[PDB]
């Protein structure tokens, strides 16, 4: 339910004021240095990521500016922006909550977490809070596929979520508090819930099992 | 040279004035099929097509306006034109040159061929 | 066979394939495989044959 | 457990630091194959 | 240097690098195709050129796959037939029923290829998609609902025209072809994108709704607007010039004519 | 039913006509739809086969029930687009009823 | 193939017609130039034009070829051949 | 060896898999990583490739292609283009969450693997394309790379061996299709993440139009351990042609959802019960299991009862090891709904390039939704099977095939449920 066409608007017009900060341009220089000469076009994705990280969302002026920076056709930047989901071609809230809804999370009742988020915020999936502090969307295995229902807010992973736990996280963000990223069931990482079924012994140490030939 | 002109029955005006064009039909640029462009064809010169006053329908007096004859080879068309005594202009068949195509060239390392978008 | 017999009008207005064949069959017509035949039937006045 | 510390530009800042450690890149011979 | 490949059991000598489709053309077989264009870079996206090679488990893309010595290209094998039928079914699944109102009607590669290689009925019981049209100028009437995402227009604009304006936006079934912003595709050779488009997504705005291909009489001629000498085909109906189409001449105009000429 | 001419100028009825009696010329209407500027059928050349109505994809050209339309001058037989539209407007009730009574068979 | 769409083909008549075509060719090698049986079981004998009367007389009087009825005699005009007109006798 | 699945902690390659130790260089070296890497590099690219072949390491990304042969493809005289190596870190396959653990908890192991592999294939530098959502994992990886650069492990004269090698990290932008190797190459190059059409094979033409090899995170990370401990060590675990130790991301309706490193050719039921505490509600409560992520077809409980979690055995079971993301589904699971959700995932993650994928996947999603509601007829199931077969084998990438396979598995194993649901829907109306 998104448009892949752009209509000039007061918020999103070619004259919309966007420009990287000088430190951001230095970061862009480093990024371009990473890619070989004659293939500076490879930086379109990371430079667009920097633009999104700075502005919050990507206006058309941002895409044009990235095209200018990398001396690439603007249409290619438009294609990159549309193709990849992470890019926010439209303004989004401060906290962009992303609740996974794929089969693994569904089996773990991620719909309960999604419903809890909807009830607490009062907005439906895809909507943004009137304060413009929260937004809701759906995702796939963000690496927590074995970590129960999980939502990704901004760049933070919250795994093994419960409805009440998700309400707690939302309330912490609403009160300007950063919750601890990671599993909220008490488990650390992806360790078996009922104690370490493997790696119980300490690490063997260097030089262990080294082949005689080496 | 076989002279069937007296036996054809064609009026003398449409035996001398006619300018037969022997050619292979070109491929319609809209489509990509080439099945039509495989046999030689013979057509006559286009003439006046005025408008019928009553309805506006196009009227013609050319009796050979719609005559198109297909021929297996150019020599067949030439011989048929000679038999009927029609001045014939032959257009040599234009076959597209074989073109080297490489999908890899789309991702060249130091060549212009590298495509910007897929 | 919608490449020989035109599809039903309801199908023509619903199926994309039917509309294409309905368009082609009535504009171009079905292509008959190259060949010749003399099919004759016992018509009321006698043998009626067609050398197609 | 230091993931909490990582901020927005952490990845970009680390890449900027890595720039000195990196070595000269190859060249296609053109500024861009568009050229 | 020529390697000996076989098409339907018929031996044919081809230069190394020859694509399967080109060898089939050499023996006289025109494999059905929508995305492949002789003068455009190989794409391989339409998937209509799929053909079976003897002793090969998976059908190959004749438009892209280069031949290998000893390959026996089974152009008319059951695998190839079924592949073509399935791909045509997929192409027509979402294609709008616009044939009566489509200017490409009567000269549509989709129509003829469906009639010759595709099936005769549809199993699509769902609802078709609809794409908003995009204005690209005052010459090319655009109905993107009929687009089959062959990417011919994009490649042409990128290479022959040299104007990098057209492109694909989005991904999946929602992938729309056209400029992301409202921009007019300006080129001296823009008109040719009408011809390259296998379907009636791109249609000549002046020639739109005027006449059908079967009735128009074709007269090969030469252009006089410029000194290039581009060979043109003057399509005339009822003693009236209806449209001007390029005539193939590798040495002068290849397959393209200027917008003024058209 | 809205009142717009069903004919969308596909011209396939012109092609199918075995006597080449239908002459169709179309241009984009002011609105922008495919509306014919000329729909001429000379009944003096038509064979009343019915291929035209079987070909039309919008049920625009339909042979009506009137068999008693003899004229005194040859020119009258040649029917203009206006004549066809007027005939449709006159006989629409019966034509629609007959189509409703036969469309299932077709 | 099978199913109602495909037309059923009878191979027995095909074999019979091929055998009889070979029979005619052997009896008349002087004129018979080519013998073909169509897939729809229609035997066709191509004869040099000088053999119009002999071949027909054989096909009419011979005990094992009693084609005593000229169904249709027609001509096909193919302008791409030197002998454009092709005279076809249906018996 | 005939009974497998008894992997010991002394034989587990990933020792900090659970993040209970120091992921940084100090911890990695204390656990045996970055040990005598100079000798490994100086041993010879041919030696490294031979060790990989002796280990019998196969593609841990899901393809299962022999890793030794695939890497040997690039061990050729340089053609003048700078050879590169790409490490696939997208991990977009639903249920697959191992590579994340490797990157976030043992990044230095992966970096050493990158160095060793690059030496084995004469690569100028390595680009690790990590998923954009894995921002914190990317930060950890970058910290590790910085530590390696400062310590001299990587960079010019890497590990004091003279080899000049670099490790780059490119963050993704949320596209499952980028997991595909050629699509990954295109994404790195800055174009839309649409897969290429082989040939040209990536080994010949890859990133920046240069000889490139794409390898999975686990596949690369196990290479230094394979070299140090010997190929025989890796081969000892698992059956022939299915050797090694594979990370198993047990997920779904299991009592202890977790990721555990277990020996290859391990009995499925054992693996589920040994680590995940068994199926929720008991074994008998299990409905079906998806062994490899989502692309691999489901196996019913009957087959799940006695089956080894290895490539060949699962291939016999009309499925595959894939990423070994065991998705356990209990009998309280609407299998139709789960498979439909997977199809929807594929629909929303399709590149749209190839016609069969672009249109067929969406068509299948529509039909699957109708099946979930029961609003269909029994023949439509056979129609759906035919559609899946048409998509499979006729697409540029394997996303179409990996979306046809779930539908085929659902039909082949639970057609009665589909037919019964359609009957129920008919009775309601
Ligand atoms: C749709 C699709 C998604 C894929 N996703 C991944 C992935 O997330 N991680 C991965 O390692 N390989 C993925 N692959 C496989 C890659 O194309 C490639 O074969 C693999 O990264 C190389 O693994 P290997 O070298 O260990 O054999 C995917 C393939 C396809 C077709
Ligand atoms: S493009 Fe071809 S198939 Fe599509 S509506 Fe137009 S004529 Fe019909
Ligand atoms: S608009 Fe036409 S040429 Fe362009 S991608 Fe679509 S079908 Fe191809
Ligand atoms: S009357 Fe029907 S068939 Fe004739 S042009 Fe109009 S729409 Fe087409
Ligand atoms: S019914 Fe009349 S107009 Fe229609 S096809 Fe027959 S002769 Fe032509
Ligand atoms: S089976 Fe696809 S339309 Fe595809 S290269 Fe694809 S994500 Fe594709
Ligand atoms: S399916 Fe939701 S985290 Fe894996
Ligand atoms: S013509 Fe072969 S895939 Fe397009």
């Amino acid at each position: 339910g998104a448009l892949f066409v752009h209509r000039d608007t007061p918020e999103n017009n070619p004259d919309t004021p966007f420009d990287f900060t000088p430190e951001n341009y230095k970061r862009i220089e480093a990024i371009v240095k990473n890619y070989p000469e004659g293939h500076k076009a490879a930086a379109v994705l990371p430079v667009l990521d920097l633009a999104q990280r700075q502005n919050g969302w990507l206006p058309i002026s941002a895409m044009n500016k990235v095209a200018e920076i990398l001396q690439v056709p603007p249409m290619r930047v438009y294609e990159v922006a549309t193709f990849y989901t992470m890019y926010n071609r439209k303004p989004v809230g401060k906290y962009h909550i992303q609740v996974c809804t794929t089969t693994p999370c569904m089996l773990r009742n991620s719909d309960s977490i999604l419903e809890a988020i909807q009830k607490k915020l009062g907005i439906k999936v895809g909507e943004t809070t009137p304060d413009k502090l929260f937004t809701l969307i759906e995702v796939e295995c963000l690496g927590a596929c074995v970590n129960a229902p999980m939502v990704q807010i901004n760049d933070n992973y919250y795994e093994d979520l419960t409805p009440k736990d998700i309400e707690e996280i939302i309330d912490e963000l609403k009160a300007g508090k950063i919750p601890k990223p990671g599993p909220r069931s008490g488990r650390f990482s992806c360790e078996p819930a009922g104690g370490l079924t493997s790696l119980t012994e300490p690490p063997k140490g260097p030089g262990f099992g080294v082949q005689a030939g080496l | 040279k076989l002279d069937i002109t007296t036996l054809t029955g064609v009026p003398e005006e449409h035996i001398k004035t006619r300018k037969v064009r022997i050619f292979v039909p070109a491929r319609n640029n809209m489509q990509s099929g080439v099945n039509n462009t495989k046999k030689w064809k013979m057509e006559f010169d286009t003439r006046e097509r005025w408008e019928n006053p009553l309805m506006g329908w196009s009227s013609t007096a050319d009796p050979l306006s719609n005559l198109v004859l297909t021929f297996s080879t150019k020599e067949d068309a030439v011989a048929f034109a000679e038999k009927n005594g029609w001045s014939f202009d032959v257009e040599e068949r234009k076959v597209p040159k074989p073109k080297s195509k490489s999908y890899g060239a789309n991702f060249s390392w130091n060549k212009r061929t590298r495509v910007s978008t897929k | 066979d919608a490449k020989v017999s035109p599809p039903k009008r309801a199908e023509m207005k619903t199926s994309m394939e039917s509309l294409i064949h309905h368009f082609k069959l009535y504009t171009e017509g079905y292509q008959v495989p190259p060949g010749a035949t003399y099919t004759a039937i016992e018509a009321p006045k006698g043998e009626f044959g067609v050398y197609l | 457990l230091q993931h909490h510390e990582y901020s927005t530009y952490t990845f970009l800042d680390l890449n900027v630091e890595l720039s000195k450690f990196r070595m000269p890149q190859p060249s296609s011979g053109r500024q861009s194959p568009r050229h | 240097n020529l390697i000996e490949v076989f098409v339907d059991g018929q031996s044919v000598m081809v230069e190394p690098g020859t694509t399967v489709l080109q060898a089939c053309e050499k023996v006289g077989m025109q494999i059905p195709r929508f995305c492949y264009h002789e003068r455009l870079s190989v794409a391989g996206n339409c998937r209509m050129c799929l053909v079976e090679i003897e002793k090969a488990p998976k059908v190959v893309a004749a438009c892209a796959m280069p031949v290998m010595k000893g390959w026996n290209i089974l152009t008319n094998s059951e695998k190839s037939k079924k592949a073509r039928e399935g791909v045509m079914e997929f192409l027509l699944a979402n294609h709008p029923l616009d044939c009566p109102i489509c200017d490409q009607g009567g000269e549509c590669d989709l129509q003829d290829q469906s009639m010759m290689f595709g099936s005769d009925r549809s199993r699509f019981l769902e609802g078709k998609r609809a794409v908003e049209d995009k204005n690209i100028g005052p010459l090319v009437k655009t109905i993107m609902t009929r687009c089959i995402q062959c990417t011919r227009c994009i490649r042409f604009a990128s290479e022959i025209a040299g104007v990098d304006d057209l492109g694909t936006t989005g991904r999946g079934n929602d992938m729309q072809v056209g400029t992301y912003i409202e921009k007019m595709f300006m080129s001296e050779l823009s008109g040719n994108i009408i011809d390259i488009c296998p379907v009636g997504a791109l249609t000549s705005k002046p020639y739109a709704f005027t006449a059908r291909p079967w009735e128009t009489r074709k007269t090969e001629s030469i252009d006089v607007m410029d000194a290039v000498g581009s060979n043109i085909v003057v399509s005339t109906r009822t003693g009236e010039v209806m449209r001007i189409l390029p005539r193939m001449h590798e040495d002068i105009n290849e397959e393209w004519i200027s917008d003024k000429t058209r | 039913p809205s009142g717009e001419e069903r004919c969308i100028a596909c011209k396939l009825c012109e092609a199918v006509c075995p006597a080449q009696a239908i002459t169709i010329e179309a241009e984009p209407r002011a609105d922008g739809s495919r509306r014919t500027t000329r729909y001429d059928i000379d009944m003096t050349k038509c064979i009343y086969c019915g291929f035209c109505q079987e070909a039309c994809p919008v049920d625009a050209i339909v042979e009506g029930p009137n068999f008693e339309f003899s004229t005194e001058t040859h020119e009258e037989l040649l029917y203009n687009k206006e004549k066809l539209l007027n005939n449709g407007d006159k006989w629409e009730a019966e034509i629609a009823a007959n189509i409703q009574a036969d469309y299932l068979y077709r | 193939d099978t199913r109602p769409t495909i037309r059923p083909r009878n191979d027995v008549v095909h074999k019979q017609l091929s055998a009889f075509g070979q029979y005619v060719a052997e009896i008349l090698p002087k004129y018979v130039q080519q013998v073909q049986v169509s897939c729809f079981n229609e035997l066709e004998i191509f004869i040099h034009p000088d053999g119009v009367i002999p071949v027909l007389t054989f096909l009419r009087d011979h005990t094992n070829a009693q084609f005593k009825s000229l169904a249709d005699l027609t001509a096909v005009d193919v302008p791409t051949r030197q002998n454009r007109f092709e005279i076809v006798y249906n018996l | 060896k005939t009974s497998f699945g008894s992997l010991k902690d002394e034989d587990r390659i990933f020792t900090n898999l659970y993040g209970r130790h120091d992921w940084r260089l100090k911890g990695a070296q204390s656990r045996g990583d970055w040990y005598k890497t100079k000798e490994i590099l100086l041993k010879g690219p041919d030696w490294i490739l031979g060790e990989v072949k002796t280990s019998g390491l196969r593609g841990r990304g899901g393809a299962g292609f022999p890793t030794g042969l695939k890497w040997s493809f690039m061990n050729k005289p340089s053609d003048g283009r700078p050879k590169y190596l790409v490490v696939n870190a997208d991990e977009g396959e639903p249920g697959t969450c191992k590579d994340r653990e490797i990157i976030r908890h043992d990044p230095h192991k992966l970096v050493e693997g990158c160095l060793v592999g690059g030496r084995a294939m004469g690569a100028r530098a390595a680009y690790i394309y990590i998923r954009g959502e894995f921002y914190n994992e990317a930060s950890n990886l970058q910290v590790a790379i910085r530590e390696a650069y400062e310590a001299g492990l990587i960079g010019k004269n890497a590990c004091g061996s003279g080899y000049d090698f670099d490790v780059f990290v490119v963050r993704g932008a949320g596209a499952y299709i980028c997991g595909e190797e050629t699509a990954l190459i295109e994404s790195i190059e800055g174009k839309q993440g649409k897969p290429r059409l082989k040939p040209p094979f990536p080994a010949d033409v890859g990133v920046f139009g240069c000889p490139t090899t794409v390898a999975n995170v686990e596949t690369v990370a196990v290479s230094p351990t394979i070299c140090r401990r010997g190929g025989a060590w890796f081969a000892s675990f698992g059956r022939e042609r299915n050797s090694g130790t594979k990370l198993f991301n047990i997920s779904g309706h299991v009592n202890h959802p977790c990721t555990v490193e277990e020996e290859m050719s391990v009995p499925l039921k054992e693996l589920i019960e040994k680590h995940a505490g068994g199926v929720i509600g008991g074994w008998d409560n299990l409905l079906a299991v998806i062994p490899g992520g989502s692309s691999t077809p489901l196996i019913p409980k009957s087959v799940c009862e006695t089956v080894l979690m290895d490539f060949d055995a699962l291939v016999q079971a009309q499925t595959g090891l894939g990423t070994a993301a065991v998705i356990v589904m209990d009998r309280s699971t609407d299998i139709v709904k789960a498979i439909a959700r997977l199809i929807e995932f594929y629909k929303h993650e399709s590149c749209g390039q190839c016609t069969p994928c672009r249109e067929g996947v969406d068509w299948m999603n529509k039909v699957m939704a109708r099946f979930v509601k029961g609003d269909a007829r029994p023949a439509e199931i056979d129609s759906l099977w035919e559609i899946s077969k048409q998509i499979e084998g006729h697409t540029i990438c394997a996303l179409g095939d990996g979306a046809a396979w779930p539908v085929q598995g659902l039909i082949r194993h639970f057609r009665p449920e589909l037919e019964e649901r359609m009957q129920q829907f008919a009775l309601q109306h």
